[PDB]
């Protein structure tokens, strides 16, 4: 609600009780750092697999 | 016209028009949390400086 001295999330963040315990795993964490291979993979169907 | 006082919000500013009325007090409500204490400061800041 209120966090005095700095930003912070502001959100309503569902949370989780557990056998660990407490766990959040907000939705606003999420970010577009991923990377890229270039190796393929094989679906099991080989028409499938050579058309593209 | 009445006089007014800047309070660097920019945005605030160019809404009332020039910003709060000079040298007449001001209301800021809200429950805890909003930011009254935080518009305050950047008042008095934006002022100064
Ligand atoms: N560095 C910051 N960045 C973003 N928001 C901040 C920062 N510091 C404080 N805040 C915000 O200011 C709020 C508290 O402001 P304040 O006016 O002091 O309390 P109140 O609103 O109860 O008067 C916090 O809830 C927080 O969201
Ligand atoms: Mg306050």
């Amino acid at each position: 609600v209120k966090y005095r001295g700095t930003a912070h999330g502001t959100n309503e963040y569902p949370f989780l009780i557990d056998t660990d315990g407490f766990s959040v795993l907000p939705v606003s964490a999420l970010g577009l750092l991923h990377q890229v291979h270039e190796e393929r993979i094989a679906s099991g169907v080989p028409d499938l697999d050579a058309m593209m | 016209g009445i006089g007014k006082s800047p309070t660097g919000i920019q945005g605030f500013d160019e809404l009332t028009l020039g910003g709060l009325p000079t040298g007449r007090p001001s209301l800021v409500c809200g429950s805890a949390g909003c930011g009254k204490t935080l518009f305050a400061s950047t008042f008095l800041i934006n002022g100064v400086r």
